């Protein structure tokens, strides 16, 4: 298990 | 098992960690090695309720699906200035709003 | 040991040295104080805690990482800055 980078999981929160 | 805490007196935060079996005591040391005031100058809060430092952080509400890295818990701080201050925290910016 | 970060309302953050230095730009600053005047708090608040998420579940099923979506934009934007 791999944590994602942060700009990666806050691009995603922009996603949804 | 961990938890993870936001202490918190004004515009302070200290990130830190702790075991559900840590005594309130136990935080307090930890702000001490932090701030110099020792435990018998703080007052610690959960929820404006006042902590008793011979309970663990579990008993006081702080579990592992409550105080997470993710998400952690507050913990307020209040000073002896003689005289206890009521608890003074401040809050982040507010968060902007979408379109 | 702990090190301190200041965003750029005056608020300041005590964090774990070794957590900070996921920050790659934080690991190159580094006395134990870091200034940013253009990291808000409800931003930087967020970054630490990425911090500690990060080192407790790298190499762990992870949990989810809350981001609401009002805060994304300028938590990507510091992340970018930060190096994380």
């Amino acid at each position: 298990n791999k944590v994602g980078s942060l700009q990666y999981l806050a691009l995603a929160a922009l996603i949804k | 098992m961990d938890v993870f805490l936001m202490i918190r007196r004004h515009k302070t935060t200290i990130f830190t960690d702790a075991k559900e079996s840590s005594t309130v005591f136990e935080l307090k040391r930890i702000v001490e090695g932090i701030l110099k005031r020792p435990p018998d100058e703080q007052r610690l809060y959960k929820d404006d309720q006042l902590l008793d430092d011979g309970k663990t952080l579990g008993e006081c509400g702080f579990t592992s699906q409550t105080a997470r890295p993710q998400a952690p818990a507050t913990v307020g701080l209040a000073f002896r200035a003689d005289t206890f201050e009521a608890l003074c925290i401040e809050p982040f910016s507010s968060p902007p709003e979408l379109p | 040991m702990y090190v301190k970060l200041i965003s750029s309302d005056g608020h300041e953050f005590i964090v774990k040295r070794e957590h900070a230095l996921t920050s790659g730009t934080i690991k190159a600053m580094l006395t134990n104080e870091v200034n940013f005047r253009e990291i808000p708090s409800h931003v930087l608040s967020k970054v630490c805690m990425y911090f500690t998420y990060k080192v407790r579940y790298t190499n762990s099923e992870i949990p989810e990482f809350p981001i609401a979506p009002e805060i994304a934009l300028e938590l990507l934007m510091a992340a970018n800055f930060l190096d994380c």
